[PDB]
């Protein structure tokens, strides 16, 4: 959610206020004061929408991570963030193969540990070492400290 | 952590990992450059004789035709590895698919516009 | 094929000086042949290279 | 939002239009394949009144439509009443010109040819489609399940097709169309209604039987049990509810609408029924196809909406067919709307632009170009 | 992926190709000597689907494909598919690149010379192989079974060569080639399977009655015995699952199909039979050879293991055999798989290194040199 975290961080201090003031008029009548079932049927009729209920269990239990079964503010602001699209075009298994021989230094097929340790410390950003584990550990999903092409794409398909 | 950061770390992956490709790619091409200018050196064309200049030109013809079936054979060799990076990818595709078919979805409509029809007055940010 | 992409080389009529623009011609023609076989290897090299990949997802894939 | 010239999507059935555009995952909205008429001399003056209703429009005037179909067992018989269904599915409600966007428009493996010339003149003459394509069902409905191998039982409102598709090549050999559908099971009810006292033949009283079996009936996995049953007790009968008021109750009446599925002869229809034509097009299969396809049996059409079916399907396939075998039903949610869903999926791959036929190919050889491109 | 220039050794059979590198004890794979093509027209879009499949490709998408054999009776007749399944061995199992091995493939001594000399140009024309030899098949079990003399009997899937050795030497005269193998007894069974009830003859059912044979079937020591027995008696039937859950049992079909071997009149052959080919390779050698070959009757390749032959074609030449002799028939585990591992031993001796045909001695004397260098 990093590119729709940059997205809600791209608002400004204005913008999160009018989406408090739209959670304030969300939540009329709210059991759980956050976006259940309800809040989204009655602000979707707000403006005449009719959606299934299995679509809107869906959109909830979705952008819920912790398994709190509602949406709340933070996933309201997640949500207006995601229909005003920001992350562009994912560069993708293509591009990211391009990216992969580089990542593959040794010319293997597999993005060793030194490997990412460079390409993360190349990077710029604070970079540490528990970076270049995990992001072993996400893009080789074997987490064998090496990250396969396969690996690579899902470790960076869709990241702007 | 904010994972505004985490975007920043990643984009900067893939920006870097571009500009490994550039420095990848800038090894090649340089490699290219001598190599050509090896695999073939400017000639020098003054001074050499009738005959002489036709045997060389010969030579040069018959280099020309060399190289150029050379060339080939290295093309022949790309359109078999093309052929199997495509055909290798579309297998693991389909091992790593029968369920990986993208879909687009259309329920992902511009916040601005229900953002306005919405809050009217309040709704200028987004 | 190779006898077509022999081409065909004409130099009695010409003289000392169109010798030496023929041979200079077919020396350019050999440094562009020696260039696409340069472009060729390298995209053989990265080819071998994304197919050792291939088969190592193969490997992952079955 | 559609900011891209997407394919627009269509299902037209003798019973409903699935309609919306390629890419989504569900019609917008389902349109009935009806035309409305008005039957009735009018006396007041500025009222507006159409010549004919579209859709939901025939269905909301219907207290004094005549309401026809325009398609019936499969095929279109009236082109020109689906240009008005379509006109209305595209401008009114999807509100989009198909000059604009490919179409896709669906059929059956052994439909008439005559329904695929006329989804591709009426698209290509009456709307200028830059391009047109007639699918299958059957691939739409197993690409909406996630499958490439399965037997696709199709029961609709009109018609059965039943056809075994196996690594996506169809084996027509073992295709065995039925004239056994909802319409009928309908027809059936209504006589069966009729005999409890609530007789139903008017235009608004085919649609309330129509609204009946699709709330009320639940197909029975055990049919024989369930009328020992439900014809003895009024503890098993379930109480509908009439546009006047009216309450009927319905009982074992409630199963033997869907009963007709297995016993054909209700409806005169000479059949052994939706699960012996499934039965029947594995075994015409060779032996090392049969194998999938008694493992994918694959639901699509209308019928296999009732609460119960999937559990009679497979008791009946599992009959007929040789034991250590193992029998499955596929039954997803897209049920009824898997061949829109299919058909959205076909008109967004790649691997499928190549097929559209397009205007140009169209105006230069004519409609019956879509009997040799497609399938 | 080898780590030395180990000689590659390939058997070609009209059954199988076993294969693998020299200096093993077993092929890595048996790659079926089989190009699959679909016979069915195909429905969905994005399947992929190929034009044609190869060795396991083809069997095991059989359902829809017509399976084919590019080998009869020993000689390749279909080159092309041989190409593709020589590169499928290499390029995706064996993982060989042949342009860094010499190559050494097998073959019966009595074929034309078509298929020696085709090989031969093929390994160096298309794979580049640096090296050739092709071996003969009764060499290759003999060197496999630790024999250099005896009566090398294959009754293989394509051809039985019936070829007598002494002291490493051919008798040529006393050569009986023979045309049944496993691919007539096949044809036989699913003729006597038919009487029975089950007809057998499209791929999928011609690739069920070969399974079922080498599960199934024996010659029996005894033929009338056996016969007159499971004629009788149900005691005598074996089961076999047929891939659709259905089932069939076989009684005395279970040795009259491999009864062929020993008479081939049950298929319209004019032949002797395996037991008095074996005999004639014996008695038509000289009066000092026949107790050396008498005592050395030789097995190689398939067919070899069924239940009663290696003790039937004992007492069958021992039944023709003057008295005093010694008759001994040589069945050792490395059957069926024999040819292909005399080929690993012979590549490797040293005593071969120089039989082998070099790339520059194929370019300057042409493809008739594996006359002068092979045999």
């Amino acid at each position: 959610d990093d590119i729709y975290k940059a997205a809600v961080e791209q608002l400004t201090e204005e913008q999160k206020n009018e989406f408090k003031a739209a959670f304030d008029i969300f939540v009329l009548g709210a059991e759980d004061g956050c976006i259940s079932t309800k809040e989204l049927g009655k602000v979707m009729r707000m403006l005449g929408q009719n959606p299934t209920p299995e679509e809107l269990q869906e959109m909830i239990d979705e952008v819920d991570e912790d398994g709190s079964g509602t949406v709340d503010f933070d996933e309201f602001l997640v949500m207006m963030v995601r229909c005003m699209k920001d992350d562009s075009k994912g560069k993708s298994e293509e591009e990211l193969s391009d990216l992969f021989r580089m990542f593959d230094k040794n010319a293997d097929g597999y993005i060793d540990l030194d490997e990412l340790k460079i390409m993360l410390q190349a990077t710029g950003e604070t970079i540490t070492e528990d970076d270049i584990e995990e992001l072993m550990k996400d893009g080789d999903k074997n987490n064998d400290g090496r990250i396969d092409y396969d690996e690579f794409l899902e470790f960076m398909k869709g990241v702007e | 952590i904010s994972a505004s950061r985490k975007l920043q770390l990643k984009t900067l992956l893939l920006q870097i990992a571009k500009q490994e490709l550039e420095r990848e790619a800038e090894e090649r091409r340089g490699e290219k450059g001598r190599a050509l200018s090896t695999r073939c050196q400017p000639l020098e064309l003054a001074g050499l004789g009738f005959a002489e200049l036709q045997d060389l030109c010969r030579q040069l013809h018959a280099r020309v035709d060399k190289v150029d079936e050379e060339r080939y054979d290295i093309e022949a060799k790309v359109t078999k590895n093309i052929t199997e990076i495509a055909d290798l990818t579309q297998k693991i595709f389909d091992l790593r698919g029968k369920f990986k078919r993208p879909t687009l979805r259309r329920v992902r409509i511009s916040a601005d516009a229900m953002m306005q029809a919405l809050l009217g007055a309040r709704a200028k940010e987004s | 094929i190779l006898a077509e992409r022999r081409k065909v080389l004409a130099i009695d009529h010409l003289n000392e000086d169109q010798l030496r623009e023929k041979a200079k011609e077919l020396w350019q023609s050999i440094y562009n042949l020696e260039a696409e076989k340069f472009d060729l290897q390298e995209k053989f090299k990265q080819q071998k290279y994304e197919i050792n990949v291939l088969r190592n997802r193969i490997n992952d894939n079955q | 939002d559609e900011d891209e010239t997407t394919a627009l999507v269509c299902d037209n059935g003798s019973g409903l239009v699935k309609a919306g555009f390629a890419g989504d995952d569900a019609p917008r909205a389902v349109f009935p394949s009806i035309v409305g008429r008005p039957r009735h001399q009018g006396v007041m003056v500025g009222m507006g009144q159409k010549d004919s209703y579209v859709g939901d429009e025939a269905q909301s005037k219907r207290g004094i439509l005549t309401l026809k179909y325009p398609i019936e067992h499969g095929i279109i018989t009236n082109w020109d009443d689906m240009e008005k269904i379509w006109h209305h599915t595209f401008y009114n409600e999807l509100r989009v010109a198909p000059e604009e966007h490919p179409t896709l428009l669906t059929e059956a493996p052994l439909n008439p040819k005559a329904n695929r010339e006329k989804m591709t003149q009426i698209m290509f003459e009456t709307f200028n489609v830059p391009a047109m394509y007639v699918a299958i069902q059957a691939v739409l409905s197993l690409y909406a399940s996630g499958r490439t191998t399965g037997i696709v039982l199709d029961s609709g409102d009109g018609v059965t097709h039943n056809v075994p598709i196996y690594e996506g090549y169809a084996l027509p050999h073992a295709i065995m169309r039925l004239d056994l559908a909802g319409r009928d099971l309908t027809d059936y009810l209504m006589k069966i209604l009729t005999e409890r006292g609530y007789s139903f033949v008017t235009t608004a009283e085919r649609e309330i039987v129509r609204d009946i079996k699709e709330k009320l009936c639940y197909v029975a996995l055990d049919f024989e049990n369930e009328m020992a049953t439900a014809a003895s007790s009024s503890s098993l009968e379930k109480s509908y509810e009439l546009p006047d008021g009216q309450v009927i109750t319905i009982g074992n009446e409630r199963f033997r609408c869907p009963e007709t599925l297995f016993q054909p002869s209700f409806i005169g229809m000479e059949s052994a029924g939706i699960h012996e034509t499934t039965y029947n097009s594995i075994m015409k299969c060779d032996i090392d196809i049969r194998k999938d396809l008694y493992a994918n049996n694959v639901m699509s059409g209308g019928t296999t909406m009732y609460p119960g079916i999937a559990d009679r399907m497979q008791k009946e396939i599992t009959a007929l067919a040789p034991s250590t075998m193992k029998i499955k039903i596929i039954a997803p949610p897209e049920r009824k709307y898997s061949v829109w869903i299919g058909g959205s999926i076909l008109a967004s791959l790649s691997t499928f632009q190549q097929m559209w036929i397009t205007k140009q190919e169209y105006d230069e050889a004519g409609p019956s170009i879509v009997h040799r491109k497609c399938f």
